[PDB]
RNA sequence: GUGGGAGAGGGUGGUGGAAUUCCCGGAGUAGCGGUGAAAUGCGCAGAUACCGGGAGGAACGCCGAUGGCGAAGGCAGCCACCUGGUCCACCCGUGACGCUGAGGCGCGAAAGCGUGGGGAGCAAACCGGAUUAGAUACCCGGGUAGUCCACGCCCUAAACGAUGCGCGCUAGGUCUCUGGGUCUCCUGGGGGCCGAAGCUAACGCGUUAAGCGCGCCGCCUGGGGAGUACGGCCGCAAGGC
C-alpha cells in the first residue's frame, strides 16, 4: 500500500519505556511499536526484552510494507536501547547506518526537582 | 574614553614647568577630568554601582591632594580652585 | 573613528541585479554612517554548517572599515533592516595573535 | 593520537573566518575540544573558544553535530 | 607620567543556537506517562513516537579548570558602546601629599512588599493518586503566588577563610593564572598544596600566618530565661537595628 523498501528507523528509549518508529526517507511514519504495543504494562515495558520485541514488531510490520534497508537514529539513554539496536539488526532488515541523536539543551529550562 | 591628546592638552594646561607631569596641580586636574566624565556616565546608567564606587574613590583622592596643596601653598590652591571650578 | 570588520551574510539565490542592489545599498549605508572602507573581501557562496533561513548555504562579504564610535550600533541596525540580508556581525579589529609559533 | 596544535603551521588563533583550520578543534559532535586534546595553552584555548563561537554565529561552524554509530 | 597587558568586574542596547511548552500541517495507531510496584493523569474530539512551519518565555551545552574578575553580595552564549578596578616595564614628574576610621553616606544573595508589565519550564499554598498501622510528610499527576523585566521599598544569611584593614620582618619545595627579562632559569603580581623557625588546648597555621612586631577600628566576659520584654529609631507591611 506504500512500497518504501528503504527508510529511517527511530528508536526513542527512556528509563520507563522503549518506543520504535519506522518511517519513509523524508521522515513520515510507516509503522511503530513499543513496550505497551506488545503485552507489557508496567515497569515491564522498560526491560531490554520489551525493547527487543518492540524492535522486532516494528520490523515485521515494516517488511509487510516492503522495507528492506534502514538508517537508524537513536534517541535517549535507557535500558536496552542497545538491545533495540541488536534486535533491529538481526531482524533481517539490513541496517545502513546508526546515529545517536539524543536531544540536549544548551541549558534553557529548569528541570523537575528529581532532575537536579 | 580619554584619549592621549585629550589628556596631554590637560597636562600642558596645568603643568608648572615644562615636562612636569606628576605635580599636585596636574594630578588634581587629571583626576578632575576623570571625575567629570564619570559623573556624566553615571547621570544615565544610574544603575552602574561599581563605577560609582570608583567615583567615590577618585573624589576622595582629589580632596586629599587639595587639602594638602591648600596646606602647603594656599595661593596655588585658590588658583587651582578658580581654574577648575571646584568647591 | 576606530577600526572594524563588517561581516555580511546574505541569501545565495540572488542574480546580478539583486546582488548589486543589496551591495550598493550597503555601500550607501556605510557612506551615510561615516564609515570609510579599507579592504573588501567578497567570498560569496559557502556551505553553512547549519541552515540559515532554511537555505543550506550563504553568500559572504567582509569589509574592513574605520568609523566613528557611537555610530556602529545604529549602523548594524540599518544593515539588518534589509530583508535579503540574513546575518550581520560587526567586530572591533584585532591584531593577528598567532599560535604554534 | 596527539594534539591538534602538534600538527599545524603558524595560524591565526583569532581568525573566525578560517574554517579549514578551526574545524580541527571540534569533536565528531559540534563540541569544542578540551585542552587535553587541543594541545593549546590557557590563554591560547581561551582565545580559540571565542573565535570558534564567533564563527558559529556566522554559520561557518556547527553548533552541534550528530554522532555516528554508537 | 609614558608604554604595555589579562580578566564571567559594572551599565545599556542588539543578536545566536540547543532544548521545553503551546499552535498549525503532514504522515501514523493504541497507547503514552509514571513507580519499588502502582494509581491519579493525558489518548478514538487521533495522543505518544516522526517530519515541516509558527509563536513565546527563560537559561546559556562543549570551551570550564583543582581557572579568572570584584570591596563584598556576587559575575558565564556572541556583538558593539559607555565605565570601574588592577598587574608589569621604564626610574620620567610631585615631594610625606601617609595608615586607620566612631558617626554619616552608599552597596548589599535569596525570600518578601508596592505599582505596572510578562509568564515557556519550575513551583511554597492548594487539589488529587499509590505507600500502606496513620497524612497534614518523603514517591506520582496537576497547580497559584513567586521565579523574569521596569521603577520604588525591604537590609537579613553558614553575607564563611566562621580568620577587620595597612606596613615591616622571618627556610624552602611543588602545581598553577598573568606580566617582564639576557626565557637551564631568574624577576613581579594572583591562586593552591606540602613544609623551616615559630605559634596552638588540640585540630591545625606556617612569606595568601593562626609566626615576630607597630598603628587604628569592631567585638567578648558562665549556661538557661533571650536575641525575649520595655523603650527608642527605621519600614507601606513582613519585620529590622
Ligand atoms: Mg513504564
Ligand atoms: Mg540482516
Ligand atoms: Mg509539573
Ligand atoms: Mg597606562
Ligand atoms: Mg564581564
Ligand atoms: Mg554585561
Ligand atoms: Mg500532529
Ligand atoms: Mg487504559
Ligand atoms: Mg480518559
Ligand atoms: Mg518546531
Ligand atoms: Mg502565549
Ligand atoms: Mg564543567
Ligand atoms: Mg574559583
Ligand atoms: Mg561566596
Ligand atoms: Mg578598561
Ligand atoms: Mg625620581
Ligand atoms: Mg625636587
Ligand atoms: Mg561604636
Ligand atoms: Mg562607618
Ligand atoms: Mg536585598
Ligand atoms: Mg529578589
Ligand atoms: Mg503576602
Ligand atoms: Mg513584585
Ligand atoms: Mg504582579
Ligand atoms: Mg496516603
Ligand atoms: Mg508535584
Ligand atoms: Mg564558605
Ligand atoms: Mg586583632
Ligand atoms: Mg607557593
Ligand atoms: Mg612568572
Ligand atoms: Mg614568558
Ligand atoms: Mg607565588
Ligand atoms: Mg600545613
Ligand atoms: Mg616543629
Ligand atoms: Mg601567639
Ligand atoms: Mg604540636
Ligand atoms: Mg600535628
Ligand atoms: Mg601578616
Ligand atoms: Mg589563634
Ligand atoms: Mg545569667
Ligand atoms: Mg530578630
Ligand atoms: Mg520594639
Ligand atoms: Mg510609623
Ligand atoms: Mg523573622
Amino acid at each position: 500500500k506504500r512500497q518504501v523498501a528503504s527508510g529511517r528507523a527511530y528508536i526513542h528509549a527512556s528509563y520507563n519505556n522503549t518506543i520504535v518508529t519506522i518511517t519513509d526517507p523524508d521522515g513520515n511514519p510507516i509503522t511503530w511499536s513499543s513496550g505497551g504495543v506488545i503485552g507489557y504494562k508496567g515497569s515491564r515495558k522498560g526491560t531490554p526484552y520489551a525493547a527487543q520485541l518492540a524492535a522486532l514488531d516494528a520490523a515485521k510490520k515494516a517488511m509487510a510494507y516492503g522495507m528492506q534497508s534502514v538508517d537508524v537514529i537513536v534517541r535517549g539513554t535507557g535500558a536496552g536501547r542497545e538491545q533495540a539496536i541488536r534486535a533491529l539488526q538481526a531482524s533481517g532488515l539490513q541496517v545502513k547506518s546508526i546515529v545517536d541523536d539524543t536531544p540536549v539543551p544548551h541549558n534553557g529550562c529548569r528541570p523537575k526537582k528529581k532532575f537536579r | 574614553p580619554i584619549t592621549k591628546e585629550e589628556k596631554q592638552k590637560v597636562i600642558q594646561e596645568f603643568a608648572r614647568f615644562p615636562g612636569d607631569t606628576g605635580s599636585t596641580e596636574v594630578q588634581v586636574a587629571l583626576l578632575t577630568l576623570r571625575i567629570n566624565r564619570l559623573s556624566e556616565h553615571l547621570k544615565v546608567h544610574k544603575k552602574d554601582h561599581h563605577s560609582h564606587r570608583g567615583l567615590l574613590m577618585m573624589v576622595g583622592q582629589r580632596r586629599r591632594l587639595l587639602r594638602y596643596l591648600q596646606r602647603e601653598d594656599p595661593e596655588r590652591y585658590r588658583a587651582l580652585i578658580e581654574k577648575l571650578g571646584i568647591r | 573613528m576606530r577600526r572594524y570588520e563588517v561581516n555580511i551574510v546574505l541569501n545565495p539565490n540572488l542574480d546580478q541585479s539583486q546582488l548589486a542592489l543589496e551591495k550598493e545599498i550597503i555601500q550607501r549605508a556605510l557612506e551615510n554612517y561615516g564609515a570609510r572602507v579599507e579592504k573588501v573581501e567578497e567570498l560569496g557562496l559557502r556551505r553553512l554548517a547549519y541552515p540559515i533561513a532554511k537555505d543550506p548555504q550563504g553568500y559572504f562579504l567582509w569589509y574592513q572599515v574605520e568609523m566613528p564610535e557611537d555610530r556602529v550600533n545604529d549602523l548594524a541596525r540599518e544593515l539588518r533592516i534589509r530583508d535579503n540580508v540574513r546575518r550581520v556581525m560587526v567586530v572591533k579589529s584585532q591584531e593577528p595573535f598567532l599560535a604554534n609559533a | 593520537k596527539a594534539k591538534v596544535k602538534a600538527t599545524l603551521g603558524e595560524f591565526d588563533l583569532r581568525d573566525y573566518r578560517n574554517v579549514e583550520v578551526l574545524k580541527r578543534f571540534l569533536s565528531e559532535t559540534g563540541k569544542i575540544l578540551p585542552r587535553r586534546r587541543t594541545g593549546l595553552s590557557a590563554k591560547e584555548q581561551r582565545i580559540l573558544a571565542k573565535t570558534i563561537k564567533r564563527a558559529r554565529i556566522l554559520g561557518l561552524l556547527p553548533f552541534t553535530e550528530k554522532l555516528v554509530r554508537k
